[PDB]
C-alpha cells in the first residue's frame, strides 16, 4: 500500500558517490576538491554537513516506532538505528530554511543503497574513464593503498554496471 | 647525363621508397603497434 505522496526535503541534499569506495585516499581526494569549490564559489548560500554515522537504514514501513526510548533495553533500542533515524529529519530542517545542503556520507557507495529512502537526493557521479587509469592513479599515492587495491577495483566496476539513468 | 642520370633516378628512388613505406605502415602487424601507442598516450592524458 504505497502512498501516492511521500514526504521529502524541500530541496535536494547533494550526495556525490566516489568512483570506487569512500574512506580511502584516492576517493576522498575526489570529493574534497569539489567540497572546496561549492563552499568558496557559492559561499553564503550553501551549508555543508557531514554524516559520520550510517544513513542506509532509512525505513518508513517497518514498525510504528522501533526503539522509541533508550531505556527499553531492546535489541534496536541500543543499536545504531536510533541515531540514524534522528539524522533523517536534520536534513529536512536544513531544507526548510531555503539553503541548499550536501551529505558527506562515508558509507553509501551505490545509488540503490539510498534510492528507496525518503531522502530521494541528487546523486553526483565522479568516475574515471577507464579502470586502467584508476589503477595507476591509486599507485600514485604510495604503498599504503597497495594493500587495499584489490578491494578498490571490484568496488569500481560495480558502480559502472549500474545504469546511468 | 646529370639530369637524366643523377636527378631523374633520384626522383624514382624516392617515389618507389615512399610507396613501399606507405604499404608497410598499413600491414596488420604495424597497425596494432600504432594502436597500442595511441591507447597508452590516451591513458597518460587521462591519468595526467
Amino acid at each position: 500500500h504505497v502512498p501516492p505522496y511521500d514526504v521529502v526535503p524541500s530541496m535536494r541534499p547533494v550526495v556525490l558517490v566516489g568512483p570506487s569506495l569512500k574512506g580511502y585516499e584516492v576517493t576522498d581526494m575526489m570529493q574534497k576538491a569539489l567540497f572546496d569549490f561549492l563552499k568558496h564559489r557559492f559561499d553564503g548560500r550553501i551549508s555543508i554537513t557531514r554524516v559520520t554515522a550510517d544513513l542506509s537504514l532509512a525505513k518508513r514501513s517497518v514498525l510504528n516506532n522501533p526503539g522509541k526510548r533508550t531505556i527499553i533495553e531492546r535489541s534496536s533500542a541500543r543499536s545504531s538505528i536510533a541515531e540514524v533515524q534522528s539524522e533523517i529529519e536534520r536534513i529536512f530542517e536544513l531544507a526548510k530554511s531555503l539553503q541548499l545542503v550536501v551529505l558527506d556520507a562515508d558509507t553509501i557507495n551505490h545509488p540503490a543503497q539510498l534510492a528507496k529512502t525518503s531522502l530521494a537526493p541528487i546523486i553526483v557521479f565522479v568516475k574515471v574513464s577507464s579502470p586502467k587509469v584508476l589503477q595507476r592513479l591509486i599507485r600514485s599515492r604510495g604503498k599504503s593503498q597497495m594493500k587495499h587495491l584489490t578491494v578498490q577495483m571490484m568496488a569500481y566496476d560495480k558502480l559502472v554496471q549500474c545504469p546511468p539513468e | 647525363l646529370i639530369i637524366i642520370g643523377s636527378f631523374f633516378m633520384l626522383n624514382l628512388v624516392l617515389g618507389v621508397l615512399s610507396g613501399e613505406f606507405a604499404k608497410e605502415r598499413e600491414r596488420v602487424e604495424n597497425r596494432r603497434a600504432f594502436l597500442k601507442l595511441r591507447r597508452q598516450q590516451q591513458i597518460e592524458r587521462e591519468l595526467n
